[PDB]
């Protein structure tokens, strides 16, 4: 049970959440700072 | 077995050319306007 | 038209055509579920492609018998 | 024909950029220099030195040969002074 | 031998394409549509149909 | 050019079609023997 | 050994004859 | 085989010539306007 | 008759023939149909021919055993080197046809008549009162054949060793030409598939963008390209909608909205590029050959470390090694 | 997967798509239909030459 | 009127006539399973399956 | 055989070029 | 026009322009690497 | 490889079957 | 609702469009084209291909390359923090790990990319035949940079990234797959090299029948931006190639259509030759010539000519070409003319 | 206010110089053969 | 199987203009796509959890 | 029965012809060399 | 020579058959009245 390449699978798992995240985070942030019409 | 080796084209024009020709024509007729 | 016995039997299961939920329904639901799917095709992928090694499953003509 | 950023033309011209960009520009180029001059990218990449790419006596490859033990297997190919 | 061949040919060549482009201009300068087909007077018009 | 006024439109009816290809179809299973021989 | 000096002062000359004449102002 | 090569030569020098009188018969005339 | 000479001259010159025949004509027309006579002739029942002038006879014709794909003309043979050889410089046409004889009859007409070809496509453009330099777009894929079948036999020496004309035959004048010359590091070939990739690529843009950016005048089960009638006096696309769009794609400024600046760019990238690859075989044609980058890169000691340039020289040494078996009796290949 | 078929097949029977995805998907259009098994069936393709 | 490759066009709103035609297709892909196995059945030899 | 059905196939291609240049549709100007 | 400093364009701009110099400073040290 | 083609093409006609057959005026670009 | 708030600032119209695609588009095609700048500088191919690679080893523009990896990898995906490099980066680099890096993300980019045409062409309300044309370029890398190795024991027989490393990508087809040969291949340079030629001769054919506009030379001020009248005679040019080819356009919809057509089908053929070239089913040789030539030793095409190009190919190369074989060819089996 | 030509025609030439190095590099460095 | 399809195809074909097929709201043909679905994905679980 | 009402005619301009045969010729052209093998 | 046997058909069939598919449109498309 949870082998050396399993706990790497995780690893990139949890840091491509991350990227995702601030990625978005900092997208819907600045997107609700200016758009008027 | 041991047929004509030229057998199967000979049979395979025999029907297609002809029949090409009537659907040809059946066809160009059927579209005819009135 | 023309009605039938098989036809008027499935008649319900045809005809709420346009119907539609309101504003984004379950959508954000369904991103869940896409999103565990994504996951579940990239485990069995790098399983047969021994980027995910698990002692037990042996991705080789072995194994087997 | 326009959008919100300021025309390059203006910006590549105020003598403001110049200013700023005349410590900048050269400051990533003399550190792309010290970079390698200092030999540290050699180590950043696991690029051979010119006298690291064989053995003294040995001339053959150190070629790896599986891929689960190859971190290991290279380990052992810069042991033998490569 | 191979210097000078090599770089004669380049010239010699793009110079028989300079002919043609100076050529072909002057030509077409002379008789004078070097510019554009007369919109109004279009010669193509004015010729029969060899459809 | 004039267009020649000696033409005229060809027909073939459905039948015909029908009619035709029988007599192709059956001539072709009539004569495959001898053309495998 | 480092004859860049020559090409430098020859390589500037050549803008330089038309900058002076972007100073003067004529003639371009 | 001596003589193809007359009869060869005879009709080169004829669209040879046809070309070079071709041409010479003022041939910048030849065009829409200006001539 | 006003004249007849004159007459002749005005129907030469005549716009109103259905295929302009023109003064550069009266030399295309008979020489492209000795040439193509003789080639079809050539390709179906021409003997074998020894090329190579070493008495070992190459069969490209389909009447002995070849198809499309292997079938050739092949060229002279080497023994005959730049010499003219004219059916009426052999004995027989036996000897002809064993000699290469038909090559040359060939490639000659060819190249005559695909000249005045180019030469013609200036005189119809001058007789309709049309710009010039159509012909000079020409130019370029007339250099080609040029260069393969007669700069490069010029600088080699003998005619056996221009392009053959068939398909097969065309690859083995690469693959050896890639042996002795390393045409795949030269510069001029590189520029040469800029243009090509470019002008297929660029030829798709253009097209891609114009046809998607059609008017409507179509319905939703009818051809768009009923949309359009011949002799309009209006455009048939938005080219400010396709600017608008491929002005997003990347970023305005590096997007045509000049219809004139674009076609003249779709021109000028395939046409120079080719111009340079035409230029190409003409310079290793007299063996300015690509790139020697081949045992470059050593290190601390002195031993040889290899790089991609090294892997390309064992596949172009197969090929030197191996090409034309038995034609060479000395080590090196100057010739 | 048969079962979460049978269970997935129930919930599309019953719970209706939400406006905005069919307006996004362009749904009540066959030819959207067509675009996304097309899609599904490239993809099964795609593994069972890999299988 | 329709282009050669809209032919099937004809189709994208007749659901009869579009279920005929699916089941057409999926008659010859029957159609061809059984007698592209009476053709192996024909010629395979089952004398030697080592 | 195979030397007959190549030939034949230029042959073929040939005839279309010629119908193809003489034989086309004519190209008629605005009214079409 | 009162025309801002940072934006989306001087971002990807800098992606670029920032990396390719320190690389053109590496390349030109190379030049004077030897055995 | 060659359904995915299919696929690109049905999908783009399906959400570009408003500009199929074509387009039409007004002049906006550059300017939100 | 923060969505339309998000779609509001990405579909905002700016310098660089963004949009929804550039989420993808950006990141990957960045990382692709960086990774392989990094590489082409710093990166070895020492341990996987016994090859210097890059400017700090000495080579040059045409001699860097990014290498693809060894083929003890087999298909391993080869991730940072995979099984082989185990989180270590100087590792990954040595074990070829950029090249699934730049290959993989690069892919990706790819299909932002033609997302960003459709996403654009919505917007602005085009038709997207400029997505549909794209679509080549796309199974072109797929097949050749994904397919093809993936149908081989490794991803070291892919084309590597790099000038050079792509040249001998094509000697190796030859050599190996008498690549030229394939029908598929022909199609593929029949669009290209013809796709080539309808770009030049259309715009050498535009620029020489246009229509007078203004006074000057350089006729290229001369054009109204906005529409209006065509600014070429396609009536003149018409009549023109009618006469000195004997065929010519007519329906500017339709030659516009036929500009997309040839080179998008051309790379589909292409494309299709490879993927049957992963299999290995290639189009090799001709069982009658072969025949022949076994039993007749006087029957010699440029056929048979070429084969024997692609023996001396196989065997000059293949030594430092496979170093994961440990091939050894003694200089007497090594197939040579005479005197070379 | 700098004159556009200016910024061009040096960084012009900056660029020549730092490509003129390269070319250097390949008669000396590891790019070399001696 | 294949010849009952034919004969099925035949009947489908000749008697299209069923009214399953029409929406009783707008009397014209229309296919209620996301219910189908549904419907197909149940049965296909459904025989996928069988076999 | 009632005459559907779905149906349009087919069309093939002359050109589509020439075009249409001058690609499966040309293919055929290629291809029977790989055919007869 | 040594050939396949079914090359001559392939290719026979593989002109006909499209070729004949285009003719029965143009000519039924060609005779439309109007
Ligand atoms: C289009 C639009 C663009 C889309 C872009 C999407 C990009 C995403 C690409 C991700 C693809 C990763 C595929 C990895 C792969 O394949 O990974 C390869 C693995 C198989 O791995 C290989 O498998 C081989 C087979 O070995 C077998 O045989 C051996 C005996 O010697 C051993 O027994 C071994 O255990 C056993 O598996 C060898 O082991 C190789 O070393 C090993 O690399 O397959 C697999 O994951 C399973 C295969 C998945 C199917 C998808 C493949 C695509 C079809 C390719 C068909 C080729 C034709
Ligand atoms: C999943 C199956 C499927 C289905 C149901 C459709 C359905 C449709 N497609 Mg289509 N298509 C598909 C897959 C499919 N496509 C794939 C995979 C591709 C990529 C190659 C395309 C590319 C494509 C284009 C480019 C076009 C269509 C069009 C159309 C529409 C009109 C069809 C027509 O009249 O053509 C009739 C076609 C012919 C009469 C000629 C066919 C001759 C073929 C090429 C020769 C081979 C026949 C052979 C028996 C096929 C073997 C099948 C094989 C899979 C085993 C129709 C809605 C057209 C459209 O939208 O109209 C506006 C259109 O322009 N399709
Ligand atoms: C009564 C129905 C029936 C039965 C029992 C069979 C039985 C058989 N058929 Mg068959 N067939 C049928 C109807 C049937 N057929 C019909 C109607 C057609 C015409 C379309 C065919 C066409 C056909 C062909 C062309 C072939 C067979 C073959 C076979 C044999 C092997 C089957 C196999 O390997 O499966 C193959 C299994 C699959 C293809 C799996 C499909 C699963 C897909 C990918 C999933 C679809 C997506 C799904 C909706 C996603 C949601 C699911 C959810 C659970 C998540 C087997 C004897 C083969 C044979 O040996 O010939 C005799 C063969 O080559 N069949
Ligand atoms: C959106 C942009 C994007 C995309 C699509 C990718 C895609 C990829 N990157 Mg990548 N990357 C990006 C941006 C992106 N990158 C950026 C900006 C950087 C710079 C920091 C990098 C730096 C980078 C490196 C250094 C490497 C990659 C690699 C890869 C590849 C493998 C990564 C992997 O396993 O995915 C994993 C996928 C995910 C993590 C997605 C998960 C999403 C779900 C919904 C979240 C669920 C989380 C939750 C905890 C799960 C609970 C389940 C429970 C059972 C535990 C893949 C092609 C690798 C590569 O190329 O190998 C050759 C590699 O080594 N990337
Ligand atoms: C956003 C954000 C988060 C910031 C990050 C930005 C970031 C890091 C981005 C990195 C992106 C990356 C690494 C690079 C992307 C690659 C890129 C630059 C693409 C290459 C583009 C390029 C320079 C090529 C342009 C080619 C060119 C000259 C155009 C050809 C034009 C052509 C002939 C088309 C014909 C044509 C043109 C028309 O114009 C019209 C009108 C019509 C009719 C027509 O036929
Ligand atoms: C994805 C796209 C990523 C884009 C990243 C930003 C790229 C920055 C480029 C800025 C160039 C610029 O704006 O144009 C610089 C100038 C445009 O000049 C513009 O003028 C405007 C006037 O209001 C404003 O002043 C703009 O700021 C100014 O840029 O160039 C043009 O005229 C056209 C350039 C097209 C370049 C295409 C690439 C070809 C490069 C040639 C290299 C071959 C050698
Ligand atoms: C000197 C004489 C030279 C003889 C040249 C012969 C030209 C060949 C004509 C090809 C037929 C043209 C045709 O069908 O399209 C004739 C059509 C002309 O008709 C077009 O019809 C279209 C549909 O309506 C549009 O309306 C166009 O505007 C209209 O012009 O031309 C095209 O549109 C296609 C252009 C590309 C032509 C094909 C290139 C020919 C290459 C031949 C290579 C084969 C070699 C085989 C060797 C063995
Ligand atoms: C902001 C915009 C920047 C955008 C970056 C986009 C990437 C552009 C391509 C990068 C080219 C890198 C070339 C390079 O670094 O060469 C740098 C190399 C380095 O030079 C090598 O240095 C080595 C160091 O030991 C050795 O000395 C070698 O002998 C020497 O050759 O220079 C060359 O010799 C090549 C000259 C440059 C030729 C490049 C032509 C590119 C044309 C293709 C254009 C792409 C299409
Ligand atoms: C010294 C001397 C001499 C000589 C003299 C002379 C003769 C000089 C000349 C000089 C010159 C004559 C120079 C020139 C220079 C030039 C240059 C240096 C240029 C540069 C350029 C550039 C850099 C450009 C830029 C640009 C670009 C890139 C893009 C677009 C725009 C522009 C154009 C701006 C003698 C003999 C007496 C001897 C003694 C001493
Ligand atoms: C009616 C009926 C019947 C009968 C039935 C039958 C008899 C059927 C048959 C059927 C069949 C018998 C079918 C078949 C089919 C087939 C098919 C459908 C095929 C197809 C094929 C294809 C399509 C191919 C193609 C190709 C080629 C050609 C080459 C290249 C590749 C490919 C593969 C693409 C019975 C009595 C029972 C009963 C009831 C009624
Ligand atoms: C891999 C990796 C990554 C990435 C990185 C990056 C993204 C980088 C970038 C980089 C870059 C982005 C770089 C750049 C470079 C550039 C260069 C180095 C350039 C050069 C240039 C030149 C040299 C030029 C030349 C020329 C031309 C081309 C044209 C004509 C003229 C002249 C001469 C000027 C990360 C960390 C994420 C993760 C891990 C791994
Ligand atoms: C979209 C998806 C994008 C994902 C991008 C992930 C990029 C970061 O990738 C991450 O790199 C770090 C180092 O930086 C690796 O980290 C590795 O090295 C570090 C030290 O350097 C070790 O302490 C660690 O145990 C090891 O895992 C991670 O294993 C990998 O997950
Ligand atoms: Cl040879
Ligand atoms: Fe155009």
């Amino acid at each position: 049970t949870i082998t050396p390449s399993l706990k790497g699978f995780f690893i990139g798992l949890l840091s491509g959440a991350v990227v995702l995240g601030l990625t978005f985070a900092v997208l819907i942030a600045i997107s609700q700072i200016d758009k008027v019409q | 077995m041991e047929v004509n080796q030229l057998g199967l084209i000979a049979t395979a024009l025999f029907v297609l050319v002809p029949s090409v020709f009537l659907i040809i024509l059946y066809v160009q007729t059927e579209s005819q306007q009135k | 038209a023309r009605r039938t016995w098989l036809g008027d039997i499935l008649r319900p299961l045809n005809s709420e055509y346009g119907k539609v939920a309101p504003g984004w329904g379950t959508t954000p639901l369904m991103a869940v579920f896409m999103g565990l799917f994504l996951v579940f095709l990239l485990i069995i992928l790098e399983i047969y492609n021994s980027t995910l090694i698990l002692d037990g499953v042996n991705v080789s003509w072995k194994a087997l018998g | 024909g326009t959008t919100g950023e300021r025309p390059f033309s203006d910006i590549i011209t105020s003598v403001r950029y110049w200013v700023i960009h005349s410590i900048t520009i050269p400051a990533l180029f003399i550190a792309g220099w010290l970079f390698v001059s200092t030999g540290l990218a050699y180590d950043v990449f696991g690029t051979p030195r010119p006298d690291s790419y064989y053995a003294q006596e040995q001339r053959s490859i150190p070629l790896v040969t599986d891929r689960f033990e190859a971190k290991q297997q290279v380990e052992t190919f810069l042991e033998q002074l490569k | 031998r191979s210097w000078l061949a090599t770089s004669h040919f380049v010239l010699a060549f793009f110079f028989l394409v300079g002919h043609l482009w100076h050529a072909g201009r002057a030509r077409a300068a002379a008789a004078g549509f070097e510019k554009g087909i007369d919109r109004e007077s279009e010669p193509v018009l004015s010729m029969p149909s060899l459809d | 050019m004039e267009p020649n006024p000696n033409r005229q439109p060809v027909e073939l009816n459905r039948t015909s079609l029908y009619l035709g290809l029988l007599l192709i179809l059956v001539l072709a299973l009539l004569f495959s023997s001898y053309f495998f021989n | 050994i480092a004859q860049l000096t020559m090409i430098a002062m020859i390589g500037i000359a050549g803008p330089m004859i038309i900058f002076l004449l972007a100073v003067r102002r004529g003639n371009l | 085989m001596e003589t193809l090569k007359i009869t060869v030569y005879i009709v080169v020098t004829f669209f040879v010539l046809l070309f070079v009188f071709g041409f010479l018969s003022g041939d910048p005339a030849r065009n829409p306007k200006r001539k | 008759s006003a004249n007849l000479w004159e007459r002749f001259c005005n129907w030469v010159t005549s716009t109103d023939n259905r295929l302009y025949v023109g003064w550069f004509g009266v030399i295309m027309i008979p020489t492209l149909l000795a040439a193509t006579i003789c080639f079809v002739i050539a390709f179906i029942a021409a003997p074998p021919v020894d090329i190579d002038g070493i008495r070992e006879p190459v069969s490209g014709s389909l009447l002995y055993g070849n198809n499309i794909i292997t079938g050739a003309v092949v060229p002279s043979s080497n023994a005959i080197g730049l010499h003219f050889y004219p059916i009426w410089e052999a004995a027989s046409l036996d000897e002809w046809l064993y000699n290469g004889g038909p090559y040359q009859l060939i490639i000659f007409h060819f190249l005559l008549g695909a000249s005045c070809y180019m030469g013609r496509q200036w005189e119809l453009s001058y007789r309709l009162g049309m710009r010039p330099w159509i012909c000079v777009a020409y130019s370029a894929p007339l250099a080609s054949a040029f260069a393969v079948f007669l700069i490069y036999p010029i600088g080699q020496g003998s005619f056996s060793d221009g392009m053959p004309l068939g398909i097969s035959g065309t690859f083995n004048f690469m693959i050896v030409f890639q042996a002795e010359h390393n045409i795949l590091m030269h510069p001029f070939h590189q520029l040469g598939v800029a243009g090509v990739f470019g002008g297929a690529l660029f030829c798709a843009m253009h097209g891609s963008l114009v046809t998607s950016s059609l008017i409507r005048e179509t319905t939703e089960t009818e051809s768009a390209n009923y949309g359009y009638k011949f002799g309009q006096e209006e455009e048939t696309y938005n080219i400010v909608a396709a600017h608008g769009y491929f002005g997003r794609l990347i970023f305005q400024y590096a997007s045509f909205n000049n219809s004139r600046s674009l076609h003249f760019f779709l021109a000028a990238w395939p046409v120079v590029g080719v111009w340079f690859t035409a230029l190409g075989i003409s310079t290793m044609a007299f063996n300015l050959n690509g790139f020697n980058f081949n045992h470059s890169v050593i290190d601390a000691k002195g031993n040889v470390i290899n790089t991609w340039a090294d892997i390309i020289n064992r596949a172009n040494l197969g090929m030197e090694v191996m090409h034309e078996r038995n034609a060479h009796n000395f080590p090196l290949d100057l010739a | 997967a048969g079962i979460v078929g049978i269970i997935a097949g129930l919930f599309h029977i019953l719970v209706r798509p939400p406006q905005r995805l069919y307006k996004a998907l362009r749904m009540g259009n066959i030819e959207t239909v067509l675009s996304s098994s097309i899609a599904a069936v490239f993809f099964a393709a795609f593994v069972v030459a890999g299988t | 009127g329709l282009p050669w490759y809209r032919v099937h066009t004809v189709l994208i709103n007749d659901p009869g006539r579009l279920i005929a035609a699916h089941l057409m297709h999926t008659a010859l892909v029957a159609g061809w399973a059984g007698s592209m196995a009476l053709y192996e059945l024909a010629t395979f030899d089952p004398s030697d399956p080592v | 055989m195979e030397t007959i059905t190549y030939v034949f196939i230029f042959a073929c291609i040939i005839a279309l070029f010629f119908f193809a240049i003489f034989f086309r549709e004519p190209p008629r100007i605005t009214k079409k | 026009v009162s025309y801002p400093i940072f934006t989306v364009r001087w971002v990807a701009v800098h992606t670029l322009a920032v990396p390719t110099i320190f690389f053109l400073g590496a390349i030109a040290a190379m030049q004077f690497i030897q055995r | 490889l060659l359904f995915f083609f299919g696929h690109i093409w049905h999908g783009a006609r399906t959400l570009f079957r408003d500009v199929f057959s074509g387009i039409d005026p007004e002049l906006s670009p550059e300017q939100v | 609702g923060w969505f339309d708030i998000l779609d509001d600032w990405l579909k905002r119209d700016r310098f660089v469009f963004v949009g929804w695609s550039g989420i993808l588009l950006f990141p990957c095609a960045y990382l692709a084209l960086g990774g392989w700048l990094t590489g082409t500088t710093f990166v070895t191919s020492w341990y996987t291909h016994g090859l210097a690679s890059s400017y700090l080893e000495g080579c040059n523009f045409l001699t860097v390359a990014v290498s693809t990896p060894a083929n003890s990898m087999g298909h391993s995906l080869l991730l940072l923090w995979g099984p082989e490099a185990q989180g270590d980066f100087t590792r990954w680099c040595q074990l070829g790990g950029l090249w699934t890096f730049i290959a993989l993300h690069g892919a990706f980019g790819l299909i932002g990319f033609m997302l960003r045409q459709f996403e654009i062409a919505r917007l602005v309300g085009v038709r997207p035949y400029n997505a549909i044309a794209f679509s080549a370029p796309i199974a072109v890398f797929v097949s050749v940079f994904l397919i093809y190795p993936l149908g081989q024991s490794s991803w070291f027989f892919a084309p590597s990234f790099g000038v050079a490393a792509i040249f001998r990508f094509l000697l190796f087809f030859q050599g190996f797959h008498n690549w030229t040969l394939n029908p598929f291949h022909m199609m593929g340079v029949a669009g290209v090299l013809g796709g080539a030629l309808l770009c030049a001769i259309h715009g050498a054919t535009v620029e020489n029948t246009l229509f007078q506009d203004g006074e000057g030379a350089s006729t290229f001020r001369a054009f109204n931006p906005t529409q209006a009248e065509e600014t070429y005679s396609m009536v003149t040019a018409n009549r023109f190639w009618s006469q000195i080819f004997g065929i010519a356009f007519s329906n500017k919809r339709w030659l516009h259509f036929f500009m997309l057509f040839v080179p998008v089908t051309g790379l589909w053929m292409s494309a299709i030759g490879v993927v049957g070239l992963a299999l290995n089913l290639r189009s090799y040789d001709f069982i009658s010539q072969e025949i022949r030539a076994a039993e007749d030793p006087e029957f010699e095409t440029f056929y048979t000519k070429n084969l024997l190009l692609n023996e001396g190919i196989r065997a000059w190369m293949a030594p430092q070409d496979q170093p994961h074989e440990n091939f050894v060819f003694p200089e007497e089996v090594l197939p040579r003319g005479n005197a070379l | 206010r700098i004159p556009l030509w200016i910024v061009a025609t040096v960084a012009g030439m900056g660029v020549i110089v730092i490509v003129g190095l390269f070319f250097y590099g390949a008669y000396a460095g590891l790019g070399s053969s001696l | 199987l294949s010849g009952l399809l034919f004969l099925a195809a035949c009947w489908h074909w000749v008697y299209w203009d069923l009214e399953l097929f029409r929406d009783p709201r707008t009397g014209e043909p229309a296919l209620d796509l996301p219910k189908m679905f549904g419907i197909h994905l149940f049965l296909a679980g459904l025989l996928c959890f069988g076999f």
